[PDB]
Formats: structure tokens, sequence, C-alpha cells
RNA sequence: UAGCGGCGAGCGAACGGGGAGCAGCCCAGAGCCUGAAUCAGUGUGUGUGUUAGUGGAAGCGUCUGGAAAGGCGCGCGAUACAGGGUGACAGCCCCGUACACAAAAAUGCACAUGCUGUGAGCUCGAUGAGUAGGGCGGGACACGUGGUAUCCUGUCUGAAUAUGGGGGGACCAUCCUCCAAGGCUAAAUACUCCUGACUGACCGAUAGUGAACCAGUACCGUGAGGGAAAGGCGAAAAGAACCCCGGCGAGGGGAGUGAAAAAGAACCUGAAACCGUGUACGUACAAGCAGUGGGAGCACGCUUAGGCGUGUGACUGCGUACCUUUUGUAUAAUGGGUCAGCGACUUAUAUUCUGUAGCAAGGUUAACCGAAUAGGGGAGCCGAAGGGAAACCGAGUCUUAACU
């Protein structure tokens, strides 16, 4: 299909299969849901009754004492030692198909050029490493949180949006959805989106 | 993801104790003893919701028939007369002429009586 | 819109949550019923055990034998078979289309249709269909 | 508060067999 | 830990097509002159599991 | 999976394939040539790192307030809005942070240059004997003595030596492959008593280590050993001068400090059981799961002047707690003195079914590589073809000499 530039107003073709097909709802959760679970770490233990100190010698004898029976001072219904069911540290990260994740990364792309919220500009660049000048380019269209995609990482941009929490600065290789959609806005340049069909293919 | 229970049980805790105010002892002051009377008062709550309805039936019919009785006709002869002479009111309202309107009421027995002969 | 994606409906169910209350349905006990083995923590009885009766397992009598010339035997359709490299087949090249597996030493060709380019194929076995599918086509048959 | 530590034998030893 | 196939069940029934299993008939091992021909005749050939106890037969061997 | 197995419960390979990492040597000996490479130990020099550190940007006015970092208005820094503190929530008040620098002295690592010690290269020869193997008894290999190969060993025996010997799963012949009875060798691998930084859909004082409070302490035991409870004033002690009752008390009432003293150290919030004082109503002729339905009177308030609400409740109909276990319980069957807190279907890997999503006669990767939730990696697994014990055949196959 056809994107539309709002600087150069040059004409741009691009596969509508990757940018004009519909949007899969179910899809894109999942892949949303999988990439956060990816992102936990799962550092987390207790201690079942056999990991708690102590000894296993018999509180009390098992008949004449006028209380209930007992086993020992570390069974999960006593105070200080127990945990029936300890956690142990897992991994949340879930499978998820290299199509189904290159479905939704698709979907989402469709989308945001149907809600305008995609901008395709020529190269973005800034001439010296101060988040000022950044500001100011930023400043003078109308965007405050905004995701930058370019074809090559350049340092000198790198350095201007590193204080900038509203504005990323990211690779077409180092795409994820999550980024794609918490962002507001997305601003490709013309190589940055050469880069993504050939690799959704 | 630890959960502690002290906010919600107090919660319910202090809904069964403000359903049971006003009960003797501890059935309003101890939740355990407390839970056992309101739910026990649900149950009589219930069962008299239909005891009620044939408790002023049988009101009702006891001042019909003393009433019916005063003007000279047994309850039930004088409902058998009402049934013949195609009257459609109820025990409620039979009951509630005779208590305030005594000329209403000797109209209806004359008129019953009438129906039987 | 990071707030408004949802799954498809019937995608989750929540799960069965036992010994929660009375309303809940399945509390006390949780659905495994009154006293017995199965209703024990850990309890239950092993597979194939019939309550001391011999098992079905043990009640019949074993038979045959595990040939070796089995597990280094494929069988080739027709449908696979035009798709190796070129017009050629045979016992070599076709792990290069990972159709039969490395330890495979022995093949056959079989009736599964829809071959239309004309192959040729050495060293395999054509069983009887296989052989009037391909020379239809072109092919031709040489040991 | 704190278990005893005697734990006599309260049961008294009479069978009623 | 992967499920451990019951090896004397692996030994006794093989599958089919359709999801069934094939099994020896289980009197012509020994005693067999008492027995008529045609009763052994007839427990020669293989015979399909009951379905009752092809409950059974799936647990044992969950992978063949 | 093949196998092992009272062929029960169970145990469970290898060949082969894909990856991480790769490095080969020396003695059993003489000669020629003899620092000839590589190593280990002691000096020098370069680089890097550790052990102290230094600089480090940019805000003010009004409103609320005990106090603003808050609201409102207008500014500036950002290769620094990572964090912590500051009288409520700070990019611009402070410590820090990105960034750029720093070592007299001691040190690990990678190099170049000296010394010490064994030691290059070529020819010829040699090439591990009470050993291999065997009998008996055991053990280890998935393999429980079974038809049982292979390895190790207590006991008794015992070769050939390269025209020789070992193995190829009883064993024999033919072939293929290797050379035991002498040794050395970093890499990928396992763990954290301890040190630094960083992280957490981990805990937040009955939790988290037994121990957030000088806890393995108090305390218990002859001893090995067992083993607690106990966190919170306020921004700042500004921790209550002084007066009065009292026993030069305790405790209290004033005064003062503070935004607040029902924040006074017995100190944030301050629930429940439990114990009290006051007010309204009821109760000393009335029998029982103590409620429920009806209901007079009285005391408070509301509009209207009749009721509506709140509390109490004479009198009256009906009514023998809950749980558990049972054919069946008010049962005199079990359990609970009460309150608060804690306390029981979880987790990992496989397999089957259902729902849902992707792709579709195809589907999907694992380890691993990867400036890395991407992309590579198709080793492999499942499915499209079954029948037979198997060879084998194949939309057929098995059964049988062969099928109506």
């Amino acid at each position: 299909m056809e994107l539309v530039l709002k600087d150069a107003q040059s004409a741009l073709t691009v596969s509508e299969t990757t940018f004009g097909r519909d949007f899969n709802e179910a899809l894109v959760h999942q892949v949303v849901v999988a990439y956060a679970a990816g992102a936990r770490q799962g550092t987390r233990a207790q201690k079942t009754r056999a990991e708690v100190t102590g000894s296993g010698k018999k509180p009390w004898r098992q008949k004449g004492t006028g209380r209930a029976r007992s086993g020992s001072i570390k069974s999960p219904i006593w105070r200080s030692g127990g945990v029936t069911f300890a956690a142990r540290p897992q991994d949340h990260s879930q499978k998820v198909n290299k199509k189904m994740y290159r479905g939704a990364l698709k979907s989402i792309l469709s989308e945001l050029v149907r809600q305008d919220r995609l901008i395709v500009v020529e190269k973005f660049s800034v001439e010296a490493p101060k988040t000022k000048l950044l500001a100011q380019k930023l400043k003078d269209m109308a965007l405050e949180d905004v995701l930058i995609i370019t074809g090559e990482l350049d340092e000198n941009l790198f350095l201007a949006a590193r204080n900038l929490h509203k504005v990323d600065v990211r690779d077409a290789t180092g795409i994820d959805p999550v980024s794609l959609i918490a962002f507001d806005k997305v601003v490709m340049t013309a190589d940055a989106v050469k880069q993504v069909e050939e690799m959704l293919a | 993801a630890r959960v502690k229970r002290g906010v919600i049980a107090r919660a319910r805790h202090k809904k069964i104790l403000k359903q049971a105010k006003g009960y003797y002892g501890a059935r309003s002051r101890v939740y355990r003893v407390a839970f056992q009377a309101v739910i026990k008062a649900g149950q009589y709550a219930y069962r008299d919701r239909r005891q009620r309805k044939r408790q002023f039936r049988q009101l009702w019919i006891a001042r019909i028939n003393a009433a019916a009785r005063q003007n000279g006709i047994s309850y039930s002869k004088f409902i058998n007369g009402l049934k013949k002479a195609s009257v459609e009111i109820d025990r409620k309202i039979l009951a509630d002429i005779a208590v305030f309107d005594k000329v209403a009421f000797t109209a209806l027995v004359e008129k019953a009586k009438a129906a039987l002969a | 819109r990071l707030n408004t994606l949802s799954p498809a409906e019937g995608s989750k169910k929540a799960g069965k949550r036992l010994g929660r209350g009375i309303g809940s349905g399945l509390g006390k006990t949780g659905g495994r019923g009154h006293k017995g083995q199965k209703s024990r923590s850990g309890g239950g009885v092993r597979r194939g055990f019939e309550g001391g009766q011999m098992p079905l397992y043990r009640r019949l009598p074993k038979f045959g034998f595990t040939s070796r010339k089995a597990a280094i035997t494929a069988e080739i359709r027709l449908s696979d078979l035009a798709k190796v490299e070129g017009g050629v087949v045979d016992l070599n090249t076709l792990k290069a289309a990972n159709i039969i597996g490395i330890q495979i030493e022995f093949a056959k060709v079989i009736l599964a249709g829809e071959v239309t380019t004309p192959v040729t194929v050495r060293g395999l076995r054509v069983t009887k269909g296989a052989r009037a599918a391909i020379e239809a086509a072109g092919g031709k048959i040489e040991e | 508060n704190n278990r005893p530590v005697y734990i006599p034998r309260p049961r008294p030893p009479h069978p009623r067999l | 830990p992967k499920i451990k196939t019951v090896r004397g069940a692996a030994k006794r029934f093989k599958k089919t097509g359709k999801g069934g299993f094939k099994h020896k008939h289980a009197n012509l091992r020994h005693i067999l002159t008492k027995k008529a021909t045609k009763r052994k005749r007839h427990l020669r050939p293989k015979a399909m599991v009951s379905k009752g106890d092809l409950g059974l037969v799936i647990a044992c061997l969950p992978y063949a």
C-alpha cells in the first residue's frame, strides 16, 4: 500500500500484506502477554517444613497429653516455620511461534498506520549530542511521546534521547511489540522501513 | 505475592455482627455464635413469611365468625350464603367491615340469609 | 492502547479451586468424595491395578519379537519423490532432502499419488503402483 | 502459653473389663 | 520426568490403525490334548481389546 | 526406544546426529648435531585493573499550610529526571548520577628484553610377564548367570611377544580395526564460607534467616543438644521550668514546648474478645436453642397535626444450636471457652482430551550462536499407509495349498 510523508511528500511502496492486513485481537494479545512474562525473572523462594531451621524431635508424646497430636515444630500449621507449598525460582517465559510473532507484529504495524499513529519521514539525525536540540526538533513536530526507529543506530541520536523519558531511539532489528503498542507515536525513517519488510518477509 | 486477609475478614465479621444486633449475650457479641443466630433468624424469617398469611387468615375468620354469630348466623352458613349470592368480598375486607361498620355487616348477613333461603 | 487488548472468548477458564466455601460448588473435599484410598492425600492405585485380580497385561501371553531390520527401513511416498533434487533419486541424496533420516539404509516407494515430473530411481524398490505411476509420468526403473 | 513438662498420667489405672 | 511405559504391557498389545489394540488369546499355552480342535483353532488368530479394559491399556502404554 | 526384570514393581542404554571447547606429548637408548623451540623460577620496561580520591550542569514569585519538594505563573540544565536525604510529592537545596581525570607505595593479568635449570632436529634399535587368558567366589557395565560378550578383583594357575596379540555381545572361520600389561596434559564442566555492584509481578515484624531490637542471647538439659519473646514519640527533645494534692512517693491536675500531649517516653494508627460509668425502654406469678411473625405502651426526633423514623418491648402463634460421621442425631456420639493473627489441592517435566490462536499436507524447533524476548540453528519430533510374530508385501495385507 501507499505510505505518505509529511515533510518530503514522497511516495513510498510497501507490501499491503505486512501493512494492510486485518487486526488480529487474539493473536496480538497472546504475543504481548508472552512478552511481559518473558520479562520476569522469578527470583523468589520460601522454606518448606524440611528447609526450616529446627529439629525433628516430637514436641510431646503421642498419647497422654491433653492437647492435639503434634509431629514437629516445623509443621505448616505452626507459628514460626511452615509454608505448605513453598515457592521456588521458576522461569515464566513461554514459547511463541515464529510465525505467530511475525503475524502479531504485522497486525500491529497495520493498525498503527490505520490510526495514523505511524509517521514515515526521511533521515532523522541530530548534528550534536545535545538533548536540547532533540527536544526542539520534536517540539515543532508536536510530538512528545515518540519511538524513533532508524535503520542505522548512531551514538549521536542515542545520547540525545537518553535523558528523554518520553522519547525512545531504536533500530529496526531491535523492535518489540510492547514498545510499538505502548508509545503514542512511532517515527520510522525511510531506511528503517525497508529493513522491516526484509525481516518480516 | 503474599496476601493478608485481615481487612477482608474484619469486614465480613462486622457485617454478620451488625445483622445480629439486639440478640442476647454472646449472640450479639461473639461471631461464632452470632453467625449461627443470624442464619437461624434467616430460616425463621423465610418460614414465617408463609405462616403470616395463614395466621392472619385464621384471625379474619374468627372475627367474621364472632360478628356473624352476633347477627344470628354461623360462619360456615354465612360464607355459603355469600357464595350463593355471588359476592367476592374476601375475609380481610369482611373482618375489617365487621370491626368498623356494623351496619354494612348487617346488610351482608341479611343478604347471605336471603340467598340461603 | 496497551490497556485495551483482550483475549478471545473461551481462551481462559480460571481453573478449579478446591475447598473454598460452600457456594463455590466443589468445597469440603473438593470433589473427591468421602473416605477411602482415593480420597487420601497421595492415594490411588498404580497403572493396571484391578484390586488384586490378575491384571489384563498379565492374563494375556506375550507374543512376537522385535526386528532390528525394521528400524533401518522406511517408505517413500510418490508426492515427496519428485522434490528431492532435479530428477534423480537414490538411496543417497534422500538424507539431503531429509525424508528418511541418516540411519536409514533401506527404502521403498509406495503409491501416494500426485506425481507429475518424470524421475529415475536407482537402488530403491517400487512396490506395484509406484512403477505404474512414474512410467505414466515418464520415469524409469533400474537396479 | 508454654506446654507443661512433667506430663503425669492423668488417666487412672482402673480398667472396666 | 517423562512417563515410563509398562514394559510388560508393551509385549502383549500392539496398536492398530484406528487406535485399537490386538492381543494374543490367553488359553493356548499348555494342557492342549483335552481341548477340542475347534476351540484351539478359534484362539489362534489375534483379537481386539475390549472397550471396558481399553482405558486400562491406554494408561499402561501412553507412548506406544 | 533396544534390552534387563519373582519378565512383577521397577531399572534403562548404545550406535548415530546437532552443539560448547579443542592439544597433543614423554620414558623404558645409543650415535651425529648440542641452548635447538617450548616450559618453570628470579630482574628490568610498556599497557591494563585492584587498594585512598578530585571536578561534576541548571529556579524563582504568589496561594494553601506547623513546615512545601504541592497548586498556580513564567524560566533554565540534560552524554546527568538512576537512587537517597531534606518539616507533605525536588532534573534545577544537599549527597550523588552521565562524563572527564587521579597513585609516593604494594599488587594480579597480557607482552618485549636478561639470568638460572631440564631440554631441539636426523639415523638405527627398542616398544611395558606373573601380565593377557583360564578354573573357583564376588562386584561393575541398562544387562539379576541367563545362550552372556566386555571390565575389575580375593584365591589357584598361566602364554605369544609382532612371521605376534586384543576386539568386533555364546562360539568358529573369513574379513575390518587397534596395539594392553609406564606416565604427563589447560578448554568447554560443578559449587560459593567470603568481597563489590546491580536486579526482583520476593517478605514487610505470628511474614522474611532461629535472630530487623549488643540472638544463637535469655532460658532448658549432666551432656551431645534444644532454643525464644522483643521494631515504630516528634521535622527537630523543643523529653514538660514552675505551681498544687501526695509519704522530700507513685499517680494526677494546671502551666509551658509543639501543627498535634486521648504524640508524655506504659509514647504512630489503636480493631475484637473482655471490664466499666451515664441515658432511654423492659424486667420481681413466670417455665425451655432465647429467635421469628403479629403487637400495645413508653422515650426521642421529622414534616404535618396523621403518620414516618430510631430505641425498647409487655402480651401472643410457630420454633429442640453448628460441624463431623452415619441407614438415622436436639441427641446423653465426635470437635470447639472467646477474640485477633496464621493454617490445607501447589510446583516441575512428560502424556491424553476440550476451548482458543497461528500455519496447513504440512506443522515446529531443542541445545547452542546471537550488542541477544529479534534473527539464525530443522539435529530431531509428530502427521500424511497400513497389514504381519517377522522376512516381506503394500491400498492393500495377514490367515491358508487357496478362499463362496
